[PDB]
C-alpha cells in the first residue's frame, strides 16, 4: 500500500518528495487548466511553454525565530526573475498561470510550533500612512522572492512620505483589517511541527478575467503565520528555516512586445 | 381603461420589495460569464468552515495573535483549561469567528455546532484532555466532576493531531435568538485534564492548542438583520 | 417540488470500534466532519428546515442606503453652484453594504437603484415654493460632464435620465451587469499601470488598488426648477439592491472600521475585540 | 405566457411538505424584455461546501485515520 | 567506481546515470537536501539558486533513507567520449 504522508510531485525538470505531508489541497476543488476556446478574450496566438516555466523554483529562505510575526509574498511577483517564467511574464503583456505551492519547514520531535500557510487571492494590503489611502509604491508593493514580513505594531506615519509607501503589515489583521483567525476561509494547510514538515497547495488561476497583465496584478499572495510559537527547550532562542518552493503550471501568454522592465531598486 | 382601486401599500418604498423596474440601458449587451473557481451559493457553506476561536482574549492577549493560543502545561491542575458560553452571536470570544460573524447577520439560529481542537505541542509529549458540553439547566461545570456528567469526549493526544467535539442541538425551542438573552441560554463548554500532559527531558513544558469552531450540516438561520459589529460616523 | 432540507439525523446506538470519527487532522486543510451521530447516541429526527434565508440571493436582497447628496435651490447667487451635485458612483460610502459585498472577492449581479428625496427649508424663514422636479442623469466614464445645473449636457440626448416630481413614489430603475471583466472585483492587488525603470522609484504610490482601476461614471443630479425667494434644501438618498447575484470566493469580513475606499486602517480602530476577564469565564 | 410557480409557505400552511394545496402558487409575468428588469430569481438550495471544507486531493473518509 | 572502471575500457558511452544518496545520521534527526544536475555549458551552479534552475530533486530525510537523482542523458551527440575531451562536456552535479 501507500501512505498519505509520503508523496512525490514532478513537474518539468524538477521533483519534490516528502515523507511528512498532510495530503495536499486543491483549492476550490479545481486544477489549473488552459483557457478553453469558448472563454478566450485575446485573439492572439498564445504561447504555451511546456517544461520551461513549469518547473519548481526555490525562493530565498526565511528564518523562523520565536519573535517572527509572519512572512508574505505576492505570487507572480515572487517568480519575476525565475528563469523562463520570469522572462515570459516580462516579454508578454498578458499571461496566466496556476501554481503548485510547496512550503517546507523541518524540526525535531522535541520542537513545537505551527505554521499556517494560506493562499489569498487578491491579497490587498493597507498603506502605512494615515494621510493617504491605497498608497504604496510599486517597489514596496512588489518585493520579489524576498517577500515581506508581518509585524504586530501599527506605526503609520502621517508625515513621513517614505514609510507611508510601505505596507502596514499587521499580523493579527493580515495587513488588511481582517482578523487572522478567519484566514482559514482561504485554502490553507498547517505545518504543525509534530505532524508535518511540509504543505502543498494546488492553485487554479482565479480572476474576473480569463487572462490579465502580470506586471500589474498579483493573482494570489502567500501568507505564512506562526499560529503556534516555536520552542525547543534546549536553547534560549531556537531557529528553524522556512522555505517556499513554487512552480507555475498550465501557463500561457499573449501580447508579445518588448521586454517590460519595471521600476526597481 | 380598466377600473382599478389603489390598495394600501401603494406608493410605499420597501427595502425588501420584489417588483420589476424598467431597464436603464435597454438592449445592453452584457459581458458573458466565464467559470471562476470558488463559487459560493449559500452563506452556510462558509458557516461550515472551521475557523479559530480567540479563546485567550484576556488582558495582554486581546487583539494580538496570542489570543488564539490556548495554553497547556505539564503541571498539576484541577482547574478548567478554558471555558466558553455556547452563544455564537453573543459570547465575546465566539462572536468574531467566521461562524459568529455570519450569525451576526441573523436574528435566530439552529443546528449543531462543532468545536475542533488542534494540539500544537511537541511530538514527544503526550496526554489526555477532556472536552465537554453541559446544556443550560446545569450550574456552570466548574469542576471536572460536573463536566463529566454532561456530553463529553476524552481526547487522546497522539498520532492524529486533532479532535472534534460536537455540541448537539439540545434546545427547548426550535431556533435560539442570536442576540443575547436570558431565556436562550447557550449551555456551557469547557475542558479539563483527564490525566496530565507528560513531557520528557529537553522537551517544552508549555504547549498550546488551537481551538476552531464551525457549523454542522444540520445548521441554519431564520431572518436577516444588520450586523452590530461595524460602525460608521454620520 | 419541495426545497431540499438540511441534514436529518439518523438514530444511532453505542459504538466500540476502530472507526474513529472523533479524530482528524485539520492540518490537511479540511474541516472536521463530525456530526452528532458520530460522537453521541442520537434519536431519529426528520429535518424539514431549509437554508433559504442564507442563500446569497436572499442575503443580498435588500436596498441599502449608499449615499446622500445635497442639492440647494436658492435665489442667493453664491448657491448657484449648489443647485447641482455630482456623485462618483461607488458602494464604498456605506459600511453595511460594502461589508456584505466584501465577504466575496468577486461578484456578478444586476443592480436596482432607488432614489428617495426629502425637502426642507435651511433658512430662517419659509414661504411658498412651487413643487420641484429633479433630474438624475447618468454620465458614463468619459462622457461630457456639466459645469452647472443649466449647462448643455442636461439635454440628455445620450445619457439616460430620470425626471422625478417631488411627492410621487421614489423612482426605481435597473442596470444590467456592466463590468468590463466577467465579474466585478471587490479587491485589486495591483496597479493601474506599470511604472518602468525610466521613472521615479516612488512611482505607483498614487495608483494602487481597486480605486485606481474602477470608474463607473457619475450621477449628475440637479433640481430642474428656477430659483425662488425661499431656499429649498434637498437630501437625496441613493439606494442599491444587487440582484441575480453570484459570488466567487469567500473572504474574512472586515473586522475594523474602514478608512476610505481601500483596505486602509485607522490606528484608533485596530482593536476589534472586547476584553474578557478570564480564559475560564463562562 | 405567464409562469406559475410554488410559493414559499407561511403561518397558515398546514404542511411543511410544500406539496399540499393548489393554493400555494403565484403567477409571474415578465413585463420587460431586458432581463435585468426581471424580479428576483428563484430559490436554489444547491450547495457544495466541499470546495471550502474538504478541498483535499486524496479522498479520506471521516472514519479512517485522517493521516495513514 | 565500478561504473568508471568498466567505462575505462571503452572510448565512448551513452545513457542516463543515476546518483543515489544514503543518509546515515541518527533516527531522531531530520532535514532536506537538494540534489541537482545541470547540462554542460554556462557557468557552474556555485550557489543554490542556480543549481535549482537545473534538473533537481528535493530529498526529504525520513524512513526512506535513500534518494535517487537521475541525470537524464542530455547531450548534443550520440555517445560521449570517455576521455576528458572538451568536445563532450559532462555537465555538473551538486548538492545543497
Ligand atoms: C440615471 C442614473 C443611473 C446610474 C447607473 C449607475 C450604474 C452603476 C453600476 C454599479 C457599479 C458598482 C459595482 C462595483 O463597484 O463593483
Amino acid at each position: 500500500g501507500y501512505s498519505d504522508r509520503v508523496r512525490q510531485i514532478t513537474l518539468g525538470n524538477s521533483t519534490i518528495t516528502t515523507q511528512e505531508a498532510a495530503n495536499a489541497i486543491v483549492a476550490y476543488g479545481e486544477w489549473p487548466t488552459y483557457i478553453n476556446d469558448s472563454e478566450a478574450n485575446p485573439v492572439d496566438a498564445p504561447t504555451e511553454p511546456d517544461v520551461s516555466s513549469n518547473r519548481f523554483y526555490t525562493l530565498e529562505s526565511v528564518s523562523w525565530k520565536t519573535t517572527s510575526r509572519g512572512w508574505w509574498w505576492k505570487l507572480p511577483d515572487c517568480l519575476k526573475d525565475m528563469g523562463m517564467f520570469g522572462q515570459n511574464m516580462y516579454y508578454h503583456y498578458l499571461g496566466r498561470s496556476g501554481y503548485t505551492i510547496h512550503v517546507q519547514c523541518n524540526a525535531s520531535k522535541f520542537h513545537q510550533g505551527a505554521l499556517g500557510v494560506f493562499l489569498i487571492p487578491e491579497f490587498v494590503m493597507a498603506c502605512n500612512t494615515e494621510s493617504k489611502t491605497s498608497y504604496v509604491s510599486y517597489i514596496n508593493a512588489n518585493p520579489g522572492e524576498r517577500g515581506g514580513e508581518f509585524t504586530n505594531t501599527y506605526n503609520p506615519s502621517n508625515t513621513d512620505a517614505s514609510e507611508g509607501r510601505k505596507f502596514a503589515a499587521l499580523d493579527y489583521l493580515l495587513g488588511s483589517g481582517v482578523l487572522a483567525g478567519n484566514a482559514f476561509v482561504y485554502p490553507h494547510q498547517i505545518i504543525n511541527l509534530r505532524t508535518n514538515n511540509s504543505a502543498t497547495i494546488v492553485v487554479p488561476y482565479v480572476n474576473s478575467l480569463v487572462i490579465d497583465c502580470m506586471a500589474k496584478h498579483n493573482n494570489w499572495g502567500i501568507v505564512i503565520l506562526p499560529l503556534a510559537p516555536l520552542a525547543f527547550a534546549a536553547t534560549s532562542s531556537p531557529q528553524v528555516p522556512i522555505t517556499v518552493t513554487i512552480a507555475p503550471m498550465c501557463t500561457e501568454f499573449n501580447g508579445l512586445r518588448n521586454i517590460t522592465v519595471p521600476v526597481h531598486q | 381603461g380598466l377600473p382599478t382601486m389603489n390598495t394600501p401599500g401603494s406608493n410605499q418604498f420597501l427595502t425588501s420589495d420584489d417588483f420589476q423596474s424598467p431597464c436603464a440601458l435597454p438592449n445592453f449587451d452584457v459581458t458573458p460569464p466565464i467559470h471562476i473557481p470558488g463559487e459560493v451559493k449559500n452563506m452556510m457553506e462558509l458557516a461550515e468552515i472551521d475557523t479559530l476561536i480567540p479563546m485567550n482574549a484576556v488582558d495582554g492577549k486581546v487583539n494580538t495573535m496570542e489570543m488564539y493560543q490556548i495554553p497547556l502545561n505539564d503541571n498539576l491542575s484541577k482547574a478548567p483549561i478554558f471555558c466558553l458560553s455556547l452563544s455564537p452571536a453573543s459570547d465575546k470570544r465566539l462572536s468574531h469567528t467566521m461562524l459568529g460573524e455570519i450569525l451576526n447577520y441573523y436574528t435566530h439560529w439552529t443546528g449543531s455546532i462543532r468545536f475542533t481542537f488542534l494540539f500544537c505541542g511537541s511530538m514527544m509529549a503526550t496526554g489526555k484532555l477532556l472536552l465537554s458540553y453541559s446544556p443550560p439547566g446545569a450550574k456552570p461545570p466548574t469542576n471536572r466532576k460536573d463536566a463529566m456528567l454532561g456530553t463529553h469526549i476524552i481526547w487522546d493526544l497522539g498520532l492524529q493531531s486533532s479532535c472534534s467535539m460536537v455540541a448537539p442541538w439540545i434546545s427547548n425551542t426550535v431556533y435560539r435568538r442570536c442576540a443575547r438573552d436570558d431565556f436562550t441560554e447557550g449551555g456551557f463548554i469547557t475542558c479539563f485534564y483527564q490525566t496530565r500532559i507528560v513531557v520528557p527531558a529537553s522537551t517544552p513544558t508549555s504547549m498550546f492548542m488551537l481551538g476552531f469552531v464551525s457549523a454542522c450540516p444540520d445548521f441554519s438561520v431564520r431572518l436577516l438583520r444588520d450586523t452590530p459589529h461595524i460602525s460608521q460616523s454620520k | 417540488s419541495q426545497p431540499p432540507s438540511t441534514q436529518s439525523t439518523e438514530a444511532t446506538s453505542g459504538v466500540n470500534s476502530q472507526e474513529v470519527p472523533a479524530l482528524t487532522a485539520v492540518e490537511t486543510g479540511a474541516s472536521g466532519q463530525a456530526i452528532p451521530s458520530d460522537v453521541v447516541e442520537t434519536r431519529h429526527v426528520v429535518n424539514y428546515k431549509t437554508r433559504s434565508e442564507s442563500c446569497l440571493e436572499s442575503f443580498f436582497g435588500r436596498a441599502a442606503c449608499v449615499t446622500i447628496l445635497s442639492l440647494t435651490n436658492s435665489s442667493k447667487s453664491g448657491e448657484e453652484k449648489k443647485h447641482f451635485n455630482i456623485w462618483n458612483i461607488t458602494y464604498t460610502d456605506t459600511v453595511q453594504l460594502r461589508r456584505k459585498l466584501e465577504f466575496f472577492t468577486y461578484s456578478r449581479f444586476d443592480l436596482e437603484m432607488t432614489f428617495v428625496f426629502t425637502e426642507n427649508y435651511p433658512s430662517t424663514a419659509s414661504g411658498e415654493v412651487r413643487n420641484q422636479v429633479y433630474q438624475i442623469m447618468y454620465i458614463p466614464p468619459g462622457a461630457p460632464r456639466p459645469s452647472s445645473w443649466d449647462d448643455y449636457t442636461w439635454q440628455s440626448s445620450s445619457n439616460p435620465s430620470i425626471f422625478y416630481m417631488y411627492g410621487n413614489a421614489p423612482p426605481r430603475m435597473s442596470i444590467p451587469y456592466v463590468g468590463i471583466a466577467n465579474a466585478y472585483s471587490h479587491f485589486y492587488d495591483g496597479f493601474a499601470r506599470v511604472p518602468l525603470e525610466g521613472e521615479n522609484t516612488d512611482a505607483g504610490d498614487t495608483f494602487y488598488g481597486l480605486v485606481s482601476i474602477n470608474d463607473f461614471g457619475v450621477l449628475a443630479v440637479r433640481a430642474v426648477n428656477r430659483s425662488n425667494p425661499h431656499t429649498i434644501h434637498t437630501s437625496v438618498r441613493v439606494y442599491m439592491k444587487p440582484k441575480h447575484i453570484r459570488c466567487w470566493c469567500p473572504r474574512p469580513p472586515r473586522a475594523v472600521l474602514y478608512r476610505g475606499e481601500g483596505v486602509d486602517m485607522i490606528s484608533s480602530a485596530i482593536l476589534p475585540l472586547a476584553k474578557v476577564d478570564s480564559i475560564t469565564t463562562f | 405566457g405567464a409562469q406559475v410557480s410554488t410559493q414559499k409557505t407561511g403561518a397558515h400552511e398546514n404542511q411543511n411538505v410544500a406539496a399540499n394545496g393548489s393554493t400555494i402558487n403565484y403567477t409571474t409575468i415578465n413585463y420587460y424584455k431586458d432581463s435585468a428588469s426581471n424580479s428576483a430569481t428563484r430559490q436554489d438550495l444547491s450547495q457544495d461546501p466541499s470546495k471550502f471544507t474538504e478541498p483535499v486531493k486524496d479522498l479520506m473518509l471521516k472514519t479512517a485515520p485522517a493521516l495513514n
